[PDB]
C-alpha cells in the first residue's frame, strides 16, 4: 500500500485552476470515515494542514482549496491560483500504515522578466585572510533558466565558480540567483577587470556588470 | 494555544546515536498520538512512527524499525526520538506532530523541526564579509557567509526591522565547507544616510556575527 501522486511538478498560471491526483494502491475508503489528508510545505516553513477526511477544510484556509474522491483516487483542487500558493503539496493516509505520497511541486507561470544584476568586489576583511571572492546577484527574473559567464580581463573563467538559486518568489513569482567566483588573493591581484555576464531569454544581448580593481 | 517545541541542530558522526525532543503545551499531552516525520531534500515527507504518551504504546514504519526509538515523559510533556547506527542518509530535518480528534482528524500542530547532520567533518564558525557597491535610485547590498559547518545559518538585516527586498540564497556544500549569500535592496535615500547591518547566526557553533555595510574606497 503506497500513495501515488500526480504530477511530480505542476506549472500553472495565475487565475488558473490546478488539480493534483493521489491514488492509494489499495482501498482505504470506508464511506463511515476515510482518513485522507492534504498537507502543504512552503520553503522555510513546517508542513501545514489544509484538508482532512477527504473534503473537510481546516481553519484559516482559503476557500479556493477543496478535496474530493472515491475508492482509490483522491483529488485536490486549487481554483484560481495565486502567487502565494506555491510550495509542495502532499497527500497522506492516516489509517493503516500512515503513508505520504511523493508530493507535487506547484509552480507559477508568469510574464518574462530580465534580471537585475549587481556585482561586488572582495571585501577587505576576506583579503586579509588571503582570499578573494567576487559576488554577483541576478535577482527577480523569469523564466528560471539562466546562465552566468565570468570574465577575468576579458578571458572567460570556468573553474572556481559557485552558484545558488532561491525558490520561486511568493510575491512576484520570480527567481533570483547568486554566483561567487573564488580566487586566491594572489590570483586576484594579477588582474584588473572582473565581469559578470548574464544570458537570459529576455535578450540576445547579455546583461553586463563589471568593475576594475583600480578604483 | 498549542505549541510543540523541538530541540536544536545536532552534529553526529557515522555509527553514533542522537536523541531529539518535542515539548508540548496548550493541551492534555497524554490524550493524543505524537507522530514523527523525516524530511530529506529530494525525498519528500516520510512517516517514521508514532507514540501514545499516556502509556507509551508505539507503532513504527517497517522501514524504520531498528533505526528509530520513541519514548515519552508525561511529567514534563516531552516526547523523544532516538536514531542509532547513523549513516549519511540519516541527515535530514525531523518534525513531530500531534494527531487531533473531535474538531479535526489529522496532524494539525507541528514542531519547527530539528536538523541532523551525520558527518565526521569539524565544526567551523562562519566568516561574514560585507558587500558594498564598488562604483541609480535604489541600491543593492549583501553579505558573503563562507567556510562554516555544519548548516544551518540564519540571516536578518537591521535585526529584522528590514525585511523587504531581501534575497537569501541556499547554502552550497563544497568540500566540508558551506557557503551562502544574501542581498537586500533599499532606496538610495536611506543608504548610507542610514545604517544597514546583516545579522548572521550559527547555532551549531554558538556564535553570532554582525556586519555593518559601509561605503567603499
Amino acid at each position: 500500500v503506497l500513495m501515488t501522486q500526480t504530477p511530480l511538478s505542476l506549472p500553472v498560471s495565475l487565475g488558473d485552476q490546478a488539480s493534483i491526483s493521489c491514488r492509494s494502491s489499495q482501498n482505504i475508503v470506508h464511506s463511515g470515515y476515510t482518513y485522507l489528508e492534504w498537507y502543504l510545505q512552503k520553503p522555510g516553513q513546517s508542513p501545514k494542514l489544509l484538508i482532512y477526511t477527504v473534503s473537510n477544510r481546516f481553519s484559516g484556509v482559503p476557500d479556493r482549496f477543496s478535496g474530493s474522491g472515491s475508492g482509490t483516487d483522491f483529488t485536490l483542487k486549487i481554483s484560481r491560483v495565486e502567487a502565494e500558493d506555491l510550495g509542495v503539496y502532499y497527500c497522506f493516509r492516516g489509517s493503516h500504515v500512515p503513508t505520504f505520497g511523493g508530493g507535487t511541486k506547484l509552480e507559477i507561470k508568469r510574464a518574462d522578466a530580465a534580471p537585475t544584476v549587481s556585482i561586488f568586489p572582495p571585501s577587505s576583511e576576506q583579503l586579509t585572510s588571503g582570499g578573494a571572492s567576487v559576488v554577483c546577484f541576478l535577482n527577480n527574473f523569469y523564466p528560471k533558466d539562466i546562465n552566468v559567464k565570468w570574465k577575468i580581463d576579458g578571458s572567460e573563467r570556468q573553474n572556481g565558480v559557485l552558484n545558488s538559486w532561491t525558490d520561486q518568489d511568493s510575491k512576484d513569482s520570480t527567481y533570483s540567483m547568486s554566483s561567487t567566483l573564488t580566487l586566491t588573493k594572489d590570483e586576484y591581484e594579477r588582474h584588473n577587470s572582473y565581469t559578470c555576464e548574464a544570458t537570459h531569454k529576455t535578450s540576445t544581448s547579455p546583461i553586463v556588470k563589471s568593475f576594475n580593481r583600480n578604483e | 494555544e498549542v505549541q510543540l517545541q523541538q530541540s536544536g541542530t545536532v552534529l553526529a558522526r557515522p555509527g553514533a546515536s542522537v536523541k531529539m525532543s518535542c515539548k508540548a503545551s496548550g493541551y492534555t499531552f497524554t490524550n493524543y498520538w505524537m507522530h514523527w516525520i523525516k524530511q530529506r531534500p529530494g525525498q519528500g515527507l516520510e512517516w517514521i512512527g508514532t507514540i501514545y504518551p499516556g502509556n507509551s504504546d508505539t507503532t513504527y514504519s517497517q522501514k524504520f524499525k531498528g533505526k528509530a526509538k520513541l519514548t515519552a515523559v508525561t511529567s514534563t510533556s516531552t516526547a523523544y526520538m532516538e536514531l542509532s547506527s547513523l549513516t549519511n542518509e540519516d541527515s535530514a530535518v525531523y518534525y513531530c506532530s500531534r494527531r487531533n480528534y473531535g474538531s479535526s482528524y489529522a496532524m494539525d500542530y507541528w514542531g519547527q523541526g530539528t536538523s541532523v547532520t551525520v558527518s565526521s567533518a569539524k565544526t567551523t564558525p562562519p566568516s561574514v564579509y560585507p558587500l558594498a557597491p564598488g562604483s541609480n535610485s535604489m541600491v543593492t547590498l549583501g553579505c558573503l557567509v563562507k567556510g562554516y559547518f555544519p548548516e544551518p545559518v540564519t540571516v536578518t538585516w537591521n535585526s529584522g526591522s528590514l525585511s523587504s527586498g531581501v534575497h537569501t540564497f541556499p547554502a552550497v556544500l563544497q568540500s566540508d565547507l558551506y557557503t551562502l549569500s544574501s542581498s537586500v535592496t533599499v532606496p538610495s535615500s536611506t543608504w548610507p544616510s542610514e545604517t544597514v547591518t546583516c545579522n548572521v547566526a550559527h547555532p551549531a557553533s554558538s556564535t553570532k556575527v554582525d556586519k555593518k555595510i559601509v561605503p567603499r574606497d
